[PDB]
């Protein structure tokens, strides 16, 4: 009999699998504070890895990788690529990126301004956005002075300004890509990504309404009027957004995109594996993972940034959470396919 | 050198003691005689925290048998090993007790417990370190029970600074020899709070289903619920007769089983406990089964209805440690919903190579459990039912106690019911 | 990667590397502790041997 | 030559002893009788291993040690075991009751009437001493002997020996080698009143002991002696400096030099390798580079932490055998390109490195197999942190309902004195938090 520990009853993904793991009729669940378990779905801050894998004759298995944070920070990402020599400062699918901590408090701002000048004396586009509450703006004293009126470290980026418009509707668009990584470090990519699309036509001559500009689906549900109007709640899945690429572009989503998306998750992930890999430690390690990609007109790959408490589309719950208890959690507990994700080999 | 001192009290005391020391004195290799014919050095190792050494390498018990009437203890003297025992150590009087708490606390009592004293003090001036006492009684009886905790609490004035551990029967109407036994038992319970470090309950009702429905006995006797108790009394023990890497002596165990002064109140049990199939041989995952399973718990009293404050499991026989430390983790956290989760790793087991006589190997239980609040709330209900009428209370008025006496202990001891329903939540 | 301070002998040898530069109670005062707690026993046992009189 | 004078308080600290001063024997080449054929000098001598022996007219090397337990029957082990001859009856200590896991026991109410005896016995040592270095202190924190009177003694020795330095080799309390529930307790209650008074302390997690020894040695339920027999390799890698010629650790001073920027954060991590079963026919043996490798793999730390999580404040590396520097180096460089070693920005990125020829001694019928080469790294992580916390963890679960505290107080101690240890830890995971994390 298994036993497990909730402690992110915000979390509407795990919530799910806790309600799975009990239908399997083998899964006890024990109060949050019951040192006697097997599986941990822990919280998001301050996890107490420290207490893990200590108590006699259990097998510990928690679903968030210690350290992982350094990919799915703002300021830590940029950190990461500038720093790692895997992914080098070269990295050509992670737009241009600088760490500005505000003037109130290393800072990258010289090394910022200097590559923006360059820029404005190139007449070419010098549209950045910064981010950490986000701001959108061609002059940089204005991306500056926005920060040092925060207090917390915000990142400046460049702004894909030939983003791909899905037509009709000219509109902008992102992917979310589930990734899941087990104890033994094998790299699992959902088979489903959804794409949250911009209701609103792309505008490149005013970057003031952020509402064709930021796909989030709180923004296009709360401050754009077209929401759910070509596909429903601004999503459209792999199904749908691979026959457009044909009917327009004549290419399919694997060639144009997913090569791509299937290298960048590779890279990132491999990067870091001898940070936080649990192969030799006291206890084991596996967690979901939400990467959000930008697509230009030229089909090139972008990556925003990774959520590591990601939340699913409301279509591919059951599908999802199900897939993280086969591979995630019935590999260290069995119970006494055709698989919904592609491993991703690579070099341990 | 740490020598316990035995102190057996009473009809119930002394002929459940006589079966402890034919268990163990067997145990041990000392014949009826004190000579000792064993084979194995690991029966004389510890054999000095029951035994004194006379000459000729004699070992006589370190006992002392005390009741108010002759009869019991001629019995033992005229008994198997009766002519093991010290006779200097047999302190008795003629009047008798009549199952009157009064009579073995205050009047008859008081007049024989100045001479008992004396013996105890002998045996305690010839051990090098006493690690402290264990006293073996009924509740419901009147010497056992209300000589006994004027013993305890005499016991406890010379010598403020040792073990008092007791074997106690509790009474049961099921299996009752007067009507009283609650109000015996109610007056020594109060007593046993606050003068005893550790309190092994032995219901009289659990003994006795164990022998009717386990052990397919169908008309048990007093005779046949002893051979539990000894068989319980050598498994609680075993950890302080006998070389292992615990080290236990009294105080160590008492301070890691009991995290409150007043609940210091177990819970025993016993495995295996085969009717005659007896020869089959029970394995680690068995043994661990019955030996937290309620019809095997002796205090008659559902595990599953409180949590367990801490537990401590012995087990004796050639058998896989490593099977063992298994089957362990997998009753805790199998069912950790029992067990209170603010104390740490409060389930503690030790292992012993030389089993009981007959068993290739067996598992003796100790559990300070929030459960036995049930046993307290039996007594009470049953106290309250007469002393609401003052039914059979002029036994004891006549004796020299007052009805305000009684009304105190009806209160101590539902205020112990409370204290172990707060640490059940 | 430098090796520094390198010291041999007939039975071994020593040195160090460096890859990257950097960027009570008095005996008066115990005695009052420990006879402090005797206090408090005593005491504690006062009470005890108090109420047995009683 | 300066001496050292070990000092064992408890079972585990005797035991532990016992396995030492046996291997400390084999190493220096002492027979059981204390004769050294070797020392050509009789009854005398500034040599290196003088440091931990006296010699006798009569030849006899006797340990500079002193064995305390408030109950006699670890320590007659001692006195009719293998080596009983080594020491005198005076360098054994015994009382008659022990604690009963009962820090305020040990440290109160029985520490209170043996003080004052074992430090006349210690005299007795410091009198031979013609310039005693310090004190190394070899005792448990669940014991009532060896968290409390441990720290009554270092409270003592601190006064009657202001300017000796006192090193500690403590045991981490691990459920499944234990059957006190009160240990939580007593360790944070010798931490708080020692921590003052250690200039440097190796945590020793029998968790950690444990699996190591049914990992690599096959063995299915270890006991003591197995678990001793391999502490006192650990033991010897870390004392070796002070009974060899040498440079690095030479007296324990550095200890505290090399490993301890900061007072209060002296507890260095110990990994060491390799650990490798004699029961194994024959085994491949491992390089310089293998053997550095595995210094970084949370298998064979004595603590089990992630130090990829934490910030190097230092890190010395103790070879024995066939190493020569140049490959210390190239597997050094190798493991800074594959390995997470973030150093704390006011300290050095840098090893220093001892090396000795003689390779480890193995007990004959131990469990250790004889290997060519073998290290041991003496780390100074922020991460060794979760180790105070899994126990203050544990502290704070029972305290909360006052659990077995009743013990504590007949004993004459007083309850704020719990609280107020359990805060100085408080402040204790502080500081490693403030030194690690950004
Ligand atoms: N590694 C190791 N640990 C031991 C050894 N002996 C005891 N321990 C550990 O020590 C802890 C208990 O402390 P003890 O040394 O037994 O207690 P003590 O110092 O003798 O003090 P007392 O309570 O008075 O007996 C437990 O966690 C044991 O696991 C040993 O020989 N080796
Ligand atoms: N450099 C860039 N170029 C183009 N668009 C960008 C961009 N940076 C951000 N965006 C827009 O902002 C959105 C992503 O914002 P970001 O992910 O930084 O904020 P966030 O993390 O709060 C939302 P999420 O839920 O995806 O994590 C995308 O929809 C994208 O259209
Ligand atoms: N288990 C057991 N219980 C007994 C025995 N004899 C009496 N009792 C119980 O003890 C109580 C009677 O007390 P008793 O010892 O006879 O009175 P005392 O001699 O004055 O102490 C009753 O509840 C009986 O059920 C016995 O041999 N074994
Ligand atoms: O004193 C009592 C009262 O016993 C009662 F409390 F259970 N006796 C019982 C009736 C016979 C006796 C001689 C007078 C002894
Ligand atoms: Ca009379
Ligand atoms: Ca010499
Ligand atoms: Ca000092
Ligand atoms: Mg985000
Ligand atoms: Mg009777
Ligand atoms: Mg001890």
């Amino acid at each position: 009999m298994y036993t497990f520990v909730v402690r992110d009853e915000n979390s509407s993904v795990y919530a799910e699998v806790s309600r799975l793991l009990l239908a399997t009729g083998q899964w006890k669940r024990l109060r949050k504070d019951n040192p006697r378990f097997n599986l941990m779905l822990g919280e998001r801050n301050r996890l107490p890895f420290g207490r893990l894998g200590h108590e006699p004759g259990l097998v510990q298995l928690v679903n968030y990788y210690r350290g992982a944070d350094k990919l799915c920070r703002k300021a830590s990402l940029v950190k990461l690529i500038k720093t790692s020599p895997e992914l080098s400062e070269s990295c050509t699918w992670f737009p241009e990126s600088y760490v500005i901590y505000p003037t109130n408090l290393t800072d990258e701002r010289e090394v910022f301004l200097a590559a923006y000048n360059r820029r404005r004396e190139g007449r070419e586009g010098n549209v950045w956005i910064a981010k950490s509450g986000i701001l959108i703006s061609s002059e940089a004293s204005e991306l500056l002075d926005f920060i040092d009126e925060q207090g917390q470290v915000h990142v400046i980026q460049k702004y894909l300004e030939k983003p791909l418009l899905l037509e009709p509707g000219h509109r902008k668009f992102d992917i979310r890509s589930w990734v899941l990584v087990d104890h033994l470090y094998n790299i699992y990519l959902y088979r489903e990504g959804v794409l949250r699309t911009s209701s609103e036509p792309y505008n490149s001559a005013n970057f003031q309404d952020k509402t064709c500009h930021l796909t989030n689906h709180c923004i296009q549900k709360e401050y754009s009027k077209n929401y759910g109007r070509y596909e429903e709640g601004n999503e459209m899945f792999f199904e749908e957004f691979n026959q457009y690429l044909m009917d327009a572009l004549n290419t399919t989503l694997e060639n144009s995109i997913l090569l791509q998306i299937k290298h960048i998750i590779r890279s990132c992930l491999m990067c870091i594996e001898p940070a936080i890999s649990t192969k030799h430690l006291h206890y084991q390690s596996f967690q979901l993972f939400g990467f959000d990609f930008m697509v230009d007109e030229e089909l090139k790959v972008w990556l925003i940034e990774v959520n590591g408490a990601p939340a699913c589309a409301q279509k591919l719950y059951a599908e999802l959470c199900q897939g993280i208890v086969d591979v995630a959690i019935s590999s260290v507990f069995p119970l006494a396919p055709t698989s919904i994700f592609i491993k991703l080999h690579h070099h341990h | 050198m740490r020598e316990i001192v035995h102190i057996q009290a009473g009809q119930c005391g002394n002929q459940i003691g006589a079966k402890f020391w034919e268990v163990i004195s067997d145990e041990h290799g000392i014949d009826p005689t004190g000579s000792y014919h064993g084979d194995s050095d690991l029966q004389l190792e510890r054999i000095n925290v029951y035994y004194n050494e006379a000459t000729g390498n004699k070992y006589v018990p370190r006992a002392i048998l005390v009741d108010l009437e002759p009869g019991t203890m001629d019995s033992v003297r005229s008994g198997p090993f009766g002519q093991i025992f010290r006779p200097d150590n047999f302190v008795f009087g003629q009047s008798g007790a009549g199952n009157n708490w009064a009579k073995g606390h205050y009047t008859e009592g008081a007049e024989l417990v100045d001479s008992v004293l004396d013996v105890v003090r002998k045996e305690s001036e010839s051990c090098d370190c006493l690690q402290g006492f264990q006293l073996t009684h009924s509740l419901g009886g009147g010497t056992g029970s209300g000589m006994g905790t004027l013993l305890i609490s005499k016991i406890r004035e010379e010598y403020p600074d040792r073990i008092m551990n007791t074997f106690s029967v509790m009474p049961s109407p099921k299996v009752s020899d007067t009507v009283v036994e609650p109000y015996n038992a109610t007056l020594s319970v109060h007593q046993l709070v606050e003068n005893t470090d550790e309190t092994y309950c032995i219901d009289n009702e659990a003994l006795y289903d164990i022998c009717f429905r386990t052990l397919k006995l169908t008309t048990p006797t007093y005779g046949d619920l002893n051979h539990l108790v000894s068989a319980t009394m050598s498994g609680v023990t075993t950890c302080l007769r006998f070389p292992g890497q615990l080290n236990a002596d009294l105080r160590k165990l008492a301070v890691n089983m009991v995290p409150f002064p007043r609940l210091h109140f177990f819970m025993p049990g016993f495995a295996p406990l085969t009717s005659r199939q007896q020869y089959r041989a029970l394995t680690v995952p068995e043994l661990t089964q019955q030996m937290f399973d309620s019809k095997n718990m002796m205090a008659a009293c559902d595990p599953r209805h409180g949590r367990y404050l801490t537990v401590a499991a012995i087990f004796r026989g050639r058998m896989s440690m490593k099977e063992v430390d298994e089957q362990m983790l997998n009753v805790q956290n199998k069912n950790s919903s029992y067990f209170v989760e603010w104390i740490p790793n409060n389930v503690k087991t030790a292992v012993c190579d030389i089993p009981p006589r007959g068993l290739k190997m067996s598992a003796t239980f100790i559990g300070n459990s929030t459960a036995i609040q049930e046993l307290f709330k039996r007594i009470s209900e049953q106290f309250t039912a007469m002393f609401r009428r003052k039914a059979f209370l002029h036994w004891y008025t006549g004796e020299g106690m007052d009805e305000m006496e009684f009304t105190e202990a009806e209160s101590n001891m539902n205020d112990l019911v409370s204290e172990y329903q707060q640490y059940q939540d | 990667m430098e090796v520094i301070e390198l010291n041999k002998c007939t039975s071994g040898q020593s040195f160090e590397v460096i890859l990257k530069p950097p960027s009570d109670p008095s005996l008066e005062e115990i005695q009052k502790k420990l006879e402090a707690a005797e206090e408090r026993r005593k005491y504690q046992e006062a009470e005890l041997l108090k109420h047995l009189a009683e | 030559m300066r001496e050292c004078i070990s000092i064992h308080v408890g079972q585990a600290g005797v035991q532990i002893g016992n396995a030492c001063w046996e291997l400390y024997c084999l190493e220096h080449g002492i027979q059981p009788d204390g004769q050294m054929p070797s020392d050509k000098t009789i009854g005398g001598g500034d040599d290196s291993f003088n440091t931990f022996f006296s010699e006798t007219g009569a030849g006899k090397h006797v340990p500079r040690a002193v064995f305390v337990d408030l109950e006699p029957t670890v320590i007659d082990e001692v006195r009719t075991g293998t080596y009983r001859q080594l020491f005198h009856p005076e360098q054994l200590i015994t009382g008659k009751e022990d604690a009963a896991n009962n820090y305020a026991r040990g440290h109160y109410t029985i520490g209170k009437e043996i003080i004052d005896l074992v430090l006349d016995r210690i005299r007795k040592l410091a009198d031979q001493c013609t310039g005693l270095q310090g004190f190394l202190v070899f005792h448990s924190f669940g014991g009532g002997t060896g968290s409390g009177f441990t720290s009554l003694l270092m409270e003592r020795l601190s006064v009657d020996y202001g300017k000796k330095s006192k090193l500690e080799f403590s045991i981490y309390p691990a459920p499944q080698v234990s059957t006190a529930v009160v240990e939580p307790y007593n360790s944070i209650l010798t931490t708080h009143t020692t921590l003052e008074h250690s200039d440097c302390a190796f945590m020793v997690d029998n968790e950690a002991i444990y699996d190591i020894c049914r990992r690599n040695l096959d063995i299915e339920r270890p006991t003591y002696t197995n678990l001793n027999r391999l502490i006192s390799q650990i033991v010897s890698s870390i004392t070796a400096s002070l009974r060899f010629d040498g440079a690095l650790n030479v007296d324990l001073t550095e200890f505290q030099t090399n490993l301890v920027p900061y007072p209060r954060i002296h507890f260095p991590l110990a990994t060491y390798a390799p650990v490798i079963s004699a029961e194994k026919a024959y085994h491949e043996q491992l390089s310089v580079a293998e053997i550095t490798n595995a210094c970084f793999e949370p298998a064979n730390q004595m603590v089990k932490c992630d130090p990829r999580h934490g910030k190097y404040m230092a890190c010395c590396l103790l070879y024995r055998g066939d190493v020569v520097p140049k490959d210390v180096n190239a597997a050094i460089a190798t493991i800074k390109t594959k390995r997470s070693i973030q150093f704390v920005d006011w300290c050095p990125t840098g090893f220093k490195v001892g090396i000795n020829y003689q390779p480890p001694t193995v007990v004959p019928g131990g469990d250790l197999a004889k290997v060519q080469r073998a290290v041991c790294m003496l780390s100074n992580t922020t991460a060794i942190a979760e180790a105070w916390a899994r126990l203050d963890h544990k502290f704070d679960l029972m305290y909360a309902k006052r659990a077995f505290v009743h013990w504590y107080v007949g004993e004459g101690m007083e309850e704020g004195e719990f609280s107020e240890a359990r805060e100085d830890m408080a402040a204790l995971e502080k500081d490693y938090e403030e030194v690690g994390v950004d």
